[PDB]
Parts: C-alpha cells; structure tokens; sequence
C-alpha cells in the first residue's frame, strides 16, 4: 500500500585494520555519532514518531553484542519508544536493515524507522562469534564449508579471469574512489568523527590508495594461498566442481575488499511520516529481493538476486541508471558485470570497497547512500544495489529518484 | 611524532645530564624557577631534549636512571596552568599531554633498564613519570609520599597513570584505591602494594643502588633488560580483559557500584577514570594511552576541576600558609588542656587531643559522666586496634593522658581551656567562672559554642583578651575543621594560638568574627531548613533524601535534622524571633519552623529520643517513619528532582555570599574549605563560595547564571532565593 | 497490503537448565528437527518458494553464531535460496522474527517465511554476547542500566503486589500449564527432539513443577538479593525513582521465567502462497505493534505495546478472547493485567515461562503458537501476544483464527 522513502542516509569514514584512526573509537560511538548528526539536519524532529532502529552487525559480540541498535537508542537519548533490533545477514546486514525498514513502512505498522549497520574490524575481528558452519565439525562436514577467498579466487579461474584482469579493476575502483571524494561527492554523506571534545578523529576514507599502479599491483602476493594449503579448503571445493582441476589464485590484498570499521545510518519512512515532520523524499525504494546460489563458492548470490528485483520491479538492465555491486572481491564484480552485460560506465561508478573498505554489517548501508547521492548528482532516476553474502546468499535494491 | 611542544619558530632547562664510564646516564630534575619540579612547558622542552639525546646516544648508553635534586621527587602537573584550560583549549591540552607520554613511552621502550630514584614525594604526574621506568626505588624518608592525587583535584592521572596502572595491578585493584580515591601512601605501603620495588635507608643510597640494579639486571636477564610486562609477548593482564569470561561477568557491576558511591552526585572525574580504564584495557598500550588524553581533556576543560582545584589546591594552601593567621606572633607549646563536659562532644575534643600528644583532664558533673565520655575514646581504640591501625603501646599511652574527673580542683596547670557544656550562656558563664582562676594566667579559655556569640561569653571570665572561640564539630574524631570565632575583645596573640593548636592536631582552620550562627551553624540551618520546607509543601520525604544525597551532601538532610536535635533547633527560631520583635519589627518565620513545631508536638524531635523523620531502633536507623506522609500529605508536591537539588546548595550559597557581605568571613577560601570540611558542602562544588562563580546548569555557567537560577528558584518558591546586591553586576 | 497467514507453528519441548535434556543437543539441531517436522507434514512443499528464514537468537555466540538461521537452511538441505538472517531484539526476538516475516509478506516482496528463535540457554549462558550497555562503563553510566530482575521487584514494589502476590500467580501458572499437558492441549505443536538414530531426548516441558503448592514457593529464598547488592543496582534504580524508600525483593526462582532450552518455527505466507502449495491457513496476522517504556524499571515495555496495536487494528481490550503475555517476572504479568484490567481467564490460559520456561530467543514465537492452537482448540477469534524486553522495548502482535 504504502510506499518507502528515504529522505536521509548518512555514513562514516571508514578506518584501516593497522594503525586505523578508528580503532580507539566503540562502535557504539560510530552509531550514536550519526544518530546526532540527523538531529543536527532535523533539530525539530519529533523523534517519538522514530518506531524502530534497524542496524545490521555480523560479528554481535563483545563491544557489538547485546543490541547494539538498543544501545545505540538509549545511548543518544532517543525515545525508549523507538525500539532497537539487530540482525545479521552476513555481508548484506546492512542493506537488509534497510529493506526490512522499507517492508516495515509498506506494512503500514512502522512509520518512521532509522535503518543501517555497524562494523568495527578492528575492535570485533571477523569471526569473533563463532558458528556452526565452521566451529562444528559435523555441520562443517555437511555445507562443504569453504572461506569467501577461495570461492572468490574459483570465479576467476571458472569464468577465466586473469591476474592482470582483477588488478585492473582494482585500479579502476581506487581511480573513480579518488574522483569522487577530489570531485567533493561525498562531502555532505560522509560524517567525520570526533571524540568527546570535538577534536577530529577521521574525515576520510583512511583504507583508500590514490596513487595506486598497475606494476604495484602486480607486486603483491596471493593472500589467501596459505589459507588453502593449510586447511584443505582448495581440495574441498574442487570436489564440487570437480571439472577445475587447479585453482588459480589471483586475489591479494589490492584487489580485494579492504578490513576496515564504519557505520552507516538511513532514515526510511513513509509519505505521511515525511509530510508530517517535514522531510523532502531523496528517493524511493522500488522493490527488494532475496536469493542466493552454490554455498562454496558462496559470491554467485548477486546474479540471481538482480534478476529477482528486476522481474518484481518489471524492469530490465537497460532501465537502470547505476549498478552498485560491493567490491568484496574483484571476480565477484566481474563475473556479475558479465552475467548481466552490465555496461562499464554504469558500474560502482565512484569507486568501491577494493579502494575504500567493507564493514560487513555497515556496507550495504553505505553504498545503498552512496547512490541516493549519485543519482541526485548526475539527475538520474533508477540505480541498483546489490551485496554477494556468505553461505551463498544474495540481496538486492532498486531505489529511485524523487 | 616529535617529542617536543613546538616544531617551529625559549624555556628554562629542567634536567642534568650525566653519562659515567659504564654508559649509565643520571637525568636529574631540578627546576630553577621554583622548589618543587612540576610538568610546566619547561620540564616538557627538558625532558625532550633528554630523550631524543637518549635516542641519538642509545649505543653508549646502557641505563638510566631517573632523580631529582630537590626534597620531593617530581609534585606532577601544573595546576597553575591546568586550572586556565578553556574548552577551546582541549585541542592544546590533549596535544600536551600527547607530548609527554611520548616522552615516557620512548624512555620505556629504549631497550636498556631506567630506575626511578624516589627521593622525596612523587604525586600525580611525578609518580607517572616513576611508572615508566622498569624498576622504582624509593627512600624512606620522612615525609614522603607516592599516588595518583589528581581525582583529588577533578582530574585524572592522564600522563600514563591509568594506563600503566591497569597494565600493572588490572582493572579492578588500580580503580579501587590508587585511581579513585587518589589516596596518597608512604613508602613501605608503596612498596607492599607494588607500586614500588625497592626501599633504602637514606636518599644518598638511591643513585648508587639504582646504577647496581641496572648492571645485575644487564646479567641475570639481558633478554628482559628495559622491557616492561605488557611489553612482552605473552602478557596477561591481572584480574583479565574485559574480554576474559571471569571478569566480563562482574564488570558491569563497576559502573552501578560507583554509581552507589557517589550517590548519584555530578563528579565526572571517577566515572572518567574508570571508562579510561576499561576502555584502554581493550586495546594495545598506545591506543590506550591516547584514549586516556581524550578523557583528561574532558576534566580539564571541564568546570568541576576549576573547583576542586581552586578549593583542594589554592584555597587549601592560602589556608595552611597562614592566610587567616594575623600579623607574626611567636609560638606558645601548650602543656596541659582542660575540656569542659564529657558529652560526645567534649569527649571527642578529649579524644582528637590526646591523640596529638597533649595531656587532657576532662571533666563533668559527676565522676560517671567523666568515665563514659572517656569510654568514647576506649571505643574508638578498640576498634583501631582490631583494623591494626595503632599499636597497644600507644593506644595506651594515648588513654593514659585523657583523666576523668568531677573535681574543679584537677584543672590546677591547665594552659588551654575547651569548653563544650550545655548550650546556655549563664552555664557557660558559670562554668568558665569556677575555673577562671583555678588555671594558669596566660591560658587560652575557648568555648565549642554552635551559636551563642563569643563576645557575650567572654563577660563571664576576667581576661576577656584569651577567651576565644574553638568551635569543633560531630564527631570530633572524624570531622576536619575547628572554625575559631574572633570576639570583640579577642587578641590577635590568642588567634594565632589556636591557630597553631588546629594545626598540631592535625586540622584546618577558619578564622571568623563573631556574630549570631558564626558561619558554618548558620548556612547549615539553611540547608536543613530548605529541605524541611519541602516536607511541609508536601514532597516526598524519599525524594527529599534523594535530592540531598545526589546534590553531593555526605548526609541526607532529614537524617541530619534528627543528628541535630529538633529541640535545639526550635531554640534557635525562637532567639532570632525574639531579636526581631525586641526592635519592634514582625519576625518572617521560615517555612520549616512549621514543620519543627508539628514535629516536637508529635514527640518526634530526633535521634535522641529515639523518633524523628526516621524510626530508630537498638540505635539503628529503621527507614523513614511511615506516618510522616500522612502528616505532611507528601506526594501533593512533585517538584523536579534538580529543584530540589538547587534549592538546598542556593540556600548555603546565597547565605554564604551574606556572610561575605557581612564580614563574617574575610576571604573566599576560609568559605570554600569552612562549607567543605565543616558543614559538608559537596567537594565538586569546590565549596559555597565557588558555588556561585562556578554555577552550571541548563541556564550555562557562572556568577550570570548563578543568579538566573537563583532568580528562576526565586519566582517558584520564595523570595528568600532572591540574589544579594553583591552578586549584581 | 497483502494479508498474511500463519500454516504452521511449532516448538521443541523446553529442557531445563540443570541436567537438562536437550544439554547434549547443539541448537542447530533444534532447529533442523523444526525444519524437518515441517517437510513431514508436507511432503510435496516446493520448498523454493521459501523466500527467507528468520530466527531470532538473543545470544548469538559460539553454536549460535555465524548466522544459525543460515545455517539451518544450508544443515537443513534447504533450497540454497532460502536465505536465513538472525535477529535481536531481546525477549521479542522470537515474536519480532515472525512480525518481520509477516511484514515481508506483506509488502509483497516475500512470498512464504520461516520465522521463530532458537536459545540453548545451557550452552550459550545470557550476556555470553557480552554488550556495550553493561560492558563499557561510560555508556553504562550515563544509561541507568539495571538488570531485569530488580525492575520486576521495583514494579511490584511501586503497584503493591506482595511475595504472595506473585507466588499466587506462579502457582496458577503450574496450574493452568499442567491441565494443558493433561487435557492435550500441547499434542500437535511440541515436536519431541530426538538424535541421530531416532531415539527421543526430550517431549515434554521438564521444567515444570506441577505438585508446587503455595507453601513451598513461600519457602523459597529471594533470588535477587545478592546481585543488587554485590552490585549496588538498588540504588541505581531509586535515583531515579527518588519517591521510592526501598524495593521489595519478591521475586524468587519460583514466580521467575526459568532458563531452559528451545526453538520455534513458525511459517507465514501470502494468501497465494498457501494454495499453490496446499496449506491451509491456521490464523491472520491483523497487526504489529512496538513501543517501549522506562529502561530501568525495563519490563513495563508490553502495556504501551498492546495499546498501540489493538489501536492499529481498530479494537479494544473487550474484543480480545486471549491474552498472551510471557511470565519473564510474575510482577510483570500483574501489572499488564491491573493496567488494562485483563479478565483473569483470559490471561495465560495455558499457563506460561514460570512453568515452562524463557527460551530468550525463541519465546515469542512458542507463545504465538500456543495461542494458534488455543484459538482453534476453543473455536474463537482474536488472541493477542505481547512480551516484556530488557532495555525497555515491547512488541504485541494479534492474530484472528482462520
Ligand atoms: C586481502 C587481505 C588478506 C589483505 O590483508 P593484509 O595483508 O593485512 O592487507 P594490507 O593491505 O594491510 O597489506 C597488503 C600488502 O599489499 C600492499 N597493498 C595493498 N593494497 C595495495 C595497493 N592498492 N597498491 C599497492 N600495494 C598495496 C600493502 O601495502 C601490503 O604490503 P606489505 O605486505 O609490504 O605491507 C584482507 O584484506 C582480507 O582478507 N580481505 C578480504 C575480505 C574478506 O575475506 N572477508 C570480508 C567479507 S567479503
Ligand atoms: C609537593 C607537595 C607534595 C609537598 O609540597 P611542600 O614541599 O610542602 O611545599 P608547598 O606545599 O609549600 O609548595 C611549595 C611550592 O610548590 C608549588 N607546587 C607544589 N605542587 C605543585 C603543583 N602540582 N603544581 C604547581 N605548583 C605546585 C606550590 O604552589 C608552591 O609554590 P610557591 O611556594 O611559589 O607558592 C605538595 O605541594 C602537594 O600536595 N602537591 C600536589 C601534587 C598533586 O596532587 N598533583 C596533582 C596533579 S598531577
Ligand atoms: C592485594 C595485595 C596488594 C595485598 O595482598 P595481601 O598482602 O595478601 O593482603 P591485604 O590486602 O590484606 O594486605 C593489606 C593491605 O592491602 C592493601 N590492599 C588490598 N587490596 C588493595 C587494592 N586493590 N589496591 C591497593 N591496596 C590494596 C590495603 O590497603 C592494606 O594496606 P594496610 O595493610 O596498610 O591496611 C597483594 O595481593 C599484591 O601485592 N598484589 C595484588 C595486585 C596488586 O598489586 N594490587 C595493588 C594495586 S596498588
Ligand atoms: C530466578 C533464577 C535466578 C533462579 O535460579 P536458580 O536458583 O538456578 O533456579 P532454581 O529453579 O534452581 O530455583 C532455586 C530453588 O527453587 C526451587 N523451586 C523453583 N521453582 C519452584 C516451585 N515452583 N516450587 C517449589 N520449589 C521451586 C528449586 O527446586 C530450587 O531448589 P534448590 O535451592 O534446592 O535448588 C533464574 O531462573 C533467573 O534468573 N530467571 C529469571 C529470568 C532472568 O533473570 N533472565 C531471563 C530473561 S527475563
Ligand atoms: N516524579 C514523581 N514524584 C513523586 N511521585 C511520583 C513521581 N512519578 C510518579 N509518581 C507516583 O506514581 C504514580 C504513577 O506515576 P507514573 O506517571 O505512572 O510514573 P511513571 O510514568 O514513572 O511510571 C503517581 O500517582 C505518583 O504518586
């Protein structure tokens, strides 16, 4: 019935693992920062109209565990009305906060809802939580359970991706990430982070290397080739594809995503809770969609889940304005810009998370606002977003223009 | 990166350098502008030419040793300087304090051994400096002390104190004692607890013992030599991680525990404090330190340490410098005193005097009363003996010089008299007139009188020059201050003899003018009346208490309207109703008079019977009385909790301003410290004087807005809020 | 928009925490065995068009990290489709998973979800997660952060309830949970757990005590008297209820939720979704609802929950036939019922957690489906379930039989 706006979406600069300037900041501190910072654009928001905060978060332990979406209500002082849930969707947490956000406001039963994620790396490494498909040797035994690099590192091989072929994307993601913060596009979007005093922490994408080369690329070593030889993880997932006799291990530390700490926040209601407290519609969401493929290679999950939010959204690729596909790693964007024939020029156009970072429980958030504002710059009307996940899965976005 | 302040664009140098032939280098501090060695800009420029020079020289040089050529060791930051910090000014002070723990992280990562030579006292930033060496020795001299103070003055240890503290002792044992309470301690208790290795003899031992720890430390571990703890690989914090299961399950009792504590009182330095040091135990040694700068920034910046540090610093120090000690007068020993009643206010006086070493002959009405009040300080000796705090050779030594007597006779060789009997000016007069002339001529004759004027009393002796006014305060044992009342015809050589008779036994003192209530019986009937009134309007007795516990007060106020007797209190609405209606004006009563009167008509007038706001049984407090809400129909009046906090801490400031105004004290200092240590006026106030120019509320900060939220109390619940002409412009 | 319905709903017996039952049974295996009782009541389901798998987990650490929602669907042989995300939102993680499902379908997005919780409670102790708002003192101490329990003591300290008070209504709720178990009320819903060969672990509630007689519960001991005071959160908990002289400690392990193991499942659908695949429908979810009141007094979250949702679904207190409402704390449940004056046999009527048990995670979601078959076992309409949440949240949903 009803239908979903965004009218803000706000995000944090994202902090390296080693020497990140973040890595001193909670993670509740990187929510409540932007929860202030919508005050700060809406002072007079009644914020009892706030029924819900959605944050995505994969590693729910530690300073990320016992509701950090509660935490984060209490914390800034919002009205103990406004609830606080988190979920974990692996690598689509965040982008699933804002869809079940947008599915609560169609429902007619939520009005206003703040949706996002958080991920401090650095503070919570991954894999903190534990979990059945790796710590349990039965079920491990059963899903033929093999780490996100080795399924990444198999796409290149079975879809004939070169070395030279990632690096060159990962090249292209450090140039458009470098324009578009030099061109000022995410002045008002990226929120710095200070402390207590006011003092500046981080203003910038830290994980980000302007000056990137394709003769540097090519200098790094394959990072996740030990992994495979200690563990076996090479050997399990050619039983499955048992027609690829050898892995070719193409993926480094410079073309793949960077281990970083953000958060990201949306602010998603309906036309009356807009009209109501005053906001101006950024865009709409048009459809969402889940999905998901083979658990070993575990990053075909953008593929079928585009094609899903496409069908329900009766739209083809060629009504899409701007592809936004996480850069976990550079085979899983290649391969999905070749399954769809996705034009070049329309792809993770300002950059991704090879050049900027990838807070799992905040990405999806962050690149879903990376292209509310791209759309308002180039006055475009449709763009789609969509994360690969672990165990296979998939989620899909299609926002438009208001 | 740099150790120094400045990297572009002229200080005084702090330490001598002294390289020997075995390649020990001995950095002694010895500031020449002053006789105590603080973290002033030139101790920063000194210590970071030094340390880059321990860098430049690092393979001639195998040790070092830190010392300092003055009575104390190093007496930690500046507060000269600490107390002008704006909150503009964080950027600055995070960016200093930066500096200097750069300066003491790299003299601890130099690979090779550095030993502190304690000489004298090393407090706050002194001790942190002592903390970045691998090895403390510190002589056991008199005098000397070792602690982190700064939660003393609204700060905390932010030159590594709380990060190394919790590296060496954990979470749990560094917040407890040496973090939150900043308690100072000798030392051979320094050396119990670890936050010292080694003691010596003398101070001449230190350097030569130091330089033979470094060369055995070179051989019997030259792996470890200069790395400290949680420097090593396989480090493990005490107590655990917040991380570690055992130690996750009680920390969030941390928080709650010292919410308890406090009451609930608006003192953010150990809520800092204890967020620094959960928050740094997280993360690697040089994150953690930096978390800790951006908490010292906040204190600093921050208004209550203006406060503390001006009344527990300046204020303090005017005061035991002689500030209210008039003119120079000669010292006079006293040899024998003599008090005057055996109640638990005469014994206490009995007990804080023979305590310092005097011979006291305490007396009363009968032979019975004497020994029972010389049980008040059996009692306390037989529990100071339990605890292990005092030996029995000197508890018995202390008992032996309290004599309890009913024999007028017995004052015979008394050069110090103290009177503490009945409030009632002919007894007094009486009671000085028996003894008079039974004790030496040059004695001192002083009265514990809570509100009779001095001047009045002193008619009833002869020499009206030695009559004086002692005024000490429930109980004796424990509270701090002795507020000596000055009479008209009081001499100033009996002022300064008091004066120095405060100091021997180990107190602080006030100089005031006499007048009716002196200062501290007067502003405390403001505060205890304010909240009587509330009662009255009908508020809710628990959130009377509530109110008066988180606005800093060690006692609620109704529990200590029952200490104080309601009897006593009606006496004194009575003589200044009297005095009123003697000049021919109509007598305003305050609003808690009403409720003093309902209180004695109902029987309940205190602890002393046994009943009054609360229920007291076999001498235990029992809860509020519950008939209490019937009486006063409370739950009719619900005002906001920081009303009633504001009303009761205005009604002390406003009436200490009068007694500015009225010259009943002559300096702000003798206000601060006479409201803190005698009448308890919470200490992140910095006293009832700082109170109004360090006011903070919704309405901001300062005399301006003390008087807005004087004036905004005033138009909802009386004029008597109203701001004194002073306090205008 | 789209109504949606609930086909099934199902729970695992509740094994204590002390030499419990289900103590050896992994909770991914609570799950699965929810999973597969669902395949043996439809053996043609195409399980494809399950769009997603939402469980709520309150702990989500250890065997129950790393997504168990995912990890059901992949241990499960699930179609790798079929998504899998863990929420929290405390309490209600169990009831807010199945809201979320209802709102997906709703939207129109989602076409046939799994929800419910899983909490092995004997495995993964609460707070196992750890936390920000106990376990970082600055957010601690700015939050007035007070456990459960002495909010239930406060409460029924402010309202005048008595010690026996509250062990009067934990007596009926042995009671009423008893005569449940007799009169076979729980036949069709509690699906024994049994291993890997079939033999039974488990098919009964092993946490209740029905010869408690009113004499023993007054025997029992406050088993909260030790926490406020090793920790001091009595006096946290008057400084802001500054009126209130002393709490009375009443509640004791007898009028208390027990802590016990469990899981739920619960699948909704659209109204197309059950024809094409012959379910028939149990009960419509009418409405949703999420509120919240003070979080140190943190369980008088459920009333403005339930005012919210029967104004949402255009009812009134009269029009309910059952109420269902979790006994976390007896006090908890006398409150809800004095404030909107519940007639006494409508409340619980199956009894409750004090004689059952608290799965955290998995709570909402039994309670719902104990009120979906007692609607139809009693041929009425509209049941409303509502939980009590720490931190001050609520969450009330209503369901129509069918
Ligand atoms: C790829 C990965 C293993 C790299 O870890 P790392 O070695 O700590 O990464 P760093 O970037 O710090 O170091 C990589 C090395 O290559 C260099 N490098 C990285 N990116 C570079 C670039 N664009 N240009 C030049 N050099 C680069 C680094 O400087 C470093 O060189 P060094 O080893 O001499 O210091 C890690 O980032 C990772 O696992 N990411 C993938 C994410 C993932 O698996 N899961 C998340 C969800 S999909
Ligand atoms: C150092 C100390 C232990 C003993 O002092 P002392 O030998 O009795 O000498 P005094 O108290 O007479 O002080 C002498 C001088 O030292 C100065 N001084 C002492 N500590 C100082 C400090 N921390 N900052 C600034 N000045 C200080 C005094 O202001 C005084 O200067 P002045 O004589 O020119 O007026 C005592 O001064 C003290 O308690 N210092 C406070 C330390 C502290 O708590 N620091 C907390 C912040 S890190
Ligand atoms: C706890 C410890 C200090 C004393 O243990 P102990 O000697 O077996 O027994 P006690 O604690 O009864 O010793 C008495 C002293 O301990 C001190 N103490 C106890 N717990 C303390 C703590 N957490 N912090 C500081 N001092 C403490 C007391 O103040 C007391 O001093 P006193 O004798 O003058 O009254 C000792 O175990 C130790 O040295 N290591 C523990 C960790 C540590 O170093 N804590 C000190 C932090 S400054
Ligand atoms: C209440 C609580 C502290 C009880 O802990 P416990 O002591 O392990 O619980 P038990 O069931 O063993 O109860 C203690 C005693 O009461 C007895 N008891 C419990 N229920 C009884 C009943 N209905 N009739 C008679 N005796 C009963 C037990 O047999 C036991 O006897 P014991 O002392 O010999 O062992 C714990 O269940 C709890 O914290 N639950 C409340 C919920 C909560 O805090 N958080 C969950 C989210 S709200
Ligand atoms: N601030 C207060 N001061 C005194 N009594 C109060 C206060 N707040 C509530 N009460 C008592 O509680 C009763 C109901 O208050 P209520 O508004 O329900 O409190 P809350 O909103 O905190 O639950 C009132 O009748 C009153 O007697």
């Amino acid at each position: 019935s009803e239908e979903a706006f965004i009218y803000e979406a706000i995000r944090t600069p994202r902090g390296k693992q080693k020497n990140g300037s973040l890595h001193e900041v909670k993670p509740l501190s990187l929510v409540v920062g932007l929860i202030d910072e919508l005050r700060k654009r809406h002072p007079d928001l009644d914020e009892n109209l706030i029924s819900d905060v959605i944050l995505g978060c994969v590693s729910p332990v530690g300073d990320q565990g016992g509701d950090i979406a509660r935490a984060a209500v209490l914390a800034s002082g919002m009205p103990v009305t406004s609830g606080g849930v988190q979920l974990n969707r692996f690598c689509a947490s965040g982008l699933e906060a804002v869809n079940t956000a947008a599915q609560k406001v169609r429902s007619g039963w939520d009005d206003l809802v703040l949706a996002g994620g958080v991920e401090s790396m650095s503070r919570v490494p991954m894999g903190s939580d534990g979990g059945a498909m790796g710590l349990d040797p039965a079920t491990n035994y059963d899903v033929m359970f093999v780490p996100q690099s080795i399924g990444a590192d198999l796409i290149a091989t079975i879809e004939g991706f070169s070395r030279e072929d990632v690096d060159a994307y990962a090249l292209r993601s450090q140039q458009k990430a470098a324009e578009a913060w030099s061109g000022g596009y995410f002045a008002k979007s990226v929120v710095p982070v200070r402390d207590q005093n006011g003092l500046l922490i981080l203003d910038h994408d830290e994980h980000m290397r302007p000056d990137t080369t394709k003769e540097g690329l090519a200098k790094l070593k394959p990072a996740f080739e030990g992994l495979a030889a200690l563990g076996g993880f090479d050997d399990v997932a050619l039983q499955k594809y048992h027609w690829v006799e050898k892995i070719n291990h193409v993926h480094t530390g410079g073309n793949s995503s960077g281990i970083v700490d953000g958060a990201a926040l949306v602010m998603i209601g309906s036309a009356a809770a807009g009209k109501l407290q005053g906001l101006t519609p950024r865009a709409r969401i048009v459809a969402t969609a889940t999905s998901g493929a083979d658990p070993v290679i575990m990053l075909t999950g953008p593929t079928p889940a585009t094609r899903k939010v496409l069908d329900r959204a009766g739209l083809t690729v060629d009504d899409i304005d701007l592809f936004e596909l996480n850069e976990a790693f550079a085979s899983v964007v290649l391969k999905f810009q070749k399954d769809l024939n996705i034009p070049d020029e329309k792809l993770n156009v300002n950059g991704g998370a090879i050049a900027m970072g990838h807070p799992l429980g905040a990405t999806g958030a962050m690149i879903l606002g990376t292209m509310v504002d791209e759309l308002e710059r180039r006055n475009a009307r449709r763009a789609l977003i969509t994360l690969c996940i672990g165990g296979g899965m998939g989620v899909a976005t299609i926002i438009e223009r208001v | 990166s740099s150790h120094h302040h400045h990297h572009h664009s002229m200080p005084d140098n702090t330490i001598q350098w002294d390289k020997d032939a075995d390649g020990i280098v001995t950095l002694t501090m010895d500031d020449p502008s002053g006789s105590t060695n603080v973290m002033n800009e030139a101790y920063i420029e000194s210590m970071g030419k030094a340390v880059d020079r321990l860098v430049a020289e690092k393979d001639s040089i195998t040790g070092v040793v830190v010392a300092s050529a003055k009575k104390t060791f190093f007496a930690g930051g500046d507060v000269k300087t600490m107390i002008q910090a704006r909150p503009e000014d964080a950027g600055d002070v995070f960016n200093t304090v930066e500096t200097i723990k750069r300066q003491l992280r790299t003299l601890e990562t130099l690979g090779k051994p550095v030993v502190a030579a304690i000489n004298g006292a090393a407090l706050g930033g002194g001790l942190e400096i002592a903390l970045a060496c691998h090895h403390r020795i510190a002589a056991d001299v008199k005098g000397s002390q070792l602690g982190l103070p700064e939660v003393t003055l609204g700060l905390l240890p932010g030159g590594g104190g709380v990060t190394r503290t919790v590296r060496m002792f954990g979470i749990q044992n560094a917040f407890v004692s040496v973090l939150a309470q900043g308690t100072r301690f000798k030392p051979a208790k320094a050396k119990e607890i670890g936050l010292v290795d080694e003691l010596v003899a003398t101070v001449e031992e230190l350097v030569p013992a130091a330089k033979a720890w470094i060369k055995e430390e070179l051989k019997a571990n030259p792996d470890g030599a200069g790395v400290q703890p949680w420097d090593k690989k396989g480090y493990k914090m005490p107590g655990g991680t917040p991380s570690s299961p055992g130690l996750a399950a009680i920390l969030p009792s941390f928080p709650s525990n010292l919410r308890k504590q406090l009451k609930g009182a608006p003192m953010p330095a150990p809520r800092a404090i204890l967020a620094a040091a959960v928050e740094g135990a997280q993360v690697d040694f040089d994150t953690a330190s930096r978390i800790e700068s951006r908490y010292f920034a906040s204190l600093v910046t921050g208004q209550v340490a203006k406060n503390m540090m001006q009344a527990f610093f300046f204020d303090l120090q005017a005061i035991n410098a002689g500030g209210s000690r008039p003119e120079g007068i000669g010292k006079t020993p006293i040899k024998r005193i003599g008090v005057l009643g055996a109640g638990m206010m005469g014994a206490g006086i009995a007990y804080v005097s023979a305590k310092a070493g005097y011979e006291v002959v305490l007396k009363d009405v009968s032979l019975e009363a004497a020994a029972k009040g010389k049980g008040y300080s059996e009692k306390l000796e037989a529990k100071a003996l339990e605890r292990g705090r005092t030996t029995q050779e000197r508890s018995d030594a202390l008992l032996a010089r309290i004599t309890p007597t009913a024999d007028a006779a017995d004052f015979k060789g008394v050069d110090f008299v103290i009177e503490a009997v009945f409030e009632n000016q002919e007894l007094k007069h009486k009671v000085f007139g028996e003894i008079e002339d039974i004790v030496e001529p040059n004695a001192i004759l002083g009265s514990n009188t809570s509100t009779l004027p001095i001047t009045g009393l002193a008619t009833g002796v002869k020499r009206q020059e030695d009559f004086i006014g002692i005024h000490f305060f429930s109980p004796v044992d424990k509270m701090p201050l002795v507020e000596i009342i000055k009479g008209e015809k009081t001499s100033d050589e009996a002022l300064a003899r008091v004066f120095d008779y405060t100091l021997a036994i180990g107190k602080t003192p006030i100089v005031v003018n006499d007048s009716r209530g002196f200062f501290t019986s007067r502003v405390i009937g403001t505060f205890v009346n304010e909240a009587l009134a509330m009662l009255g309007e009908g508020v809710e007795p628990a959130s009377i208490e509530q109110a008066g516990s988180q606005a800093g007060y060690p006692a609620p106020p109704l529990q200590l309207s029952d200490e104080l007797n309601l009897e006593l209190m009606h006496k004194i609405a009575v003589a200044t109703r009297k005095g009123v209606e003697d000049a021919g004006g109509t007598y305003q009563p305050h609003p808690a008079e009403a409720v003093v009167e309902k209180m004695i008509e109902l029987g309940r007038s205190g602890r002393l019977k046994g009943a009054g706001f609360y229920e007291y049984a076999d001498g235990k407090r029992s809860g509020l009385w519950p008939g209490l809400r019937e009486t006063f129909k409370s739950g009719s009046s619900q005002p906001p909790l920081q009303d009633m906090i504001d009303r009761m801490l205005f009604a002390e400031a406003l009436e200490t301003q009068k007694c500015l105004d009225e010259g009943v004290l002559t300096s702000t200092a003798d206000a601060n410290i006479g409201s803190i240590m005698g009448i308890g006026f919470p200490p992140w106030t910095g006293g009832s004087a700082q109170f109004i120019v360090g006011y903070s509320g919704p309405a901001g900060t300062g005399k301006a807005a003390f008087v807005a939220r004087a004036r905004e109390l005033a138009a909802a619940y009386g004029d008597r809020f109203l701001p004194p002409e002073s306090l205008l412009s």
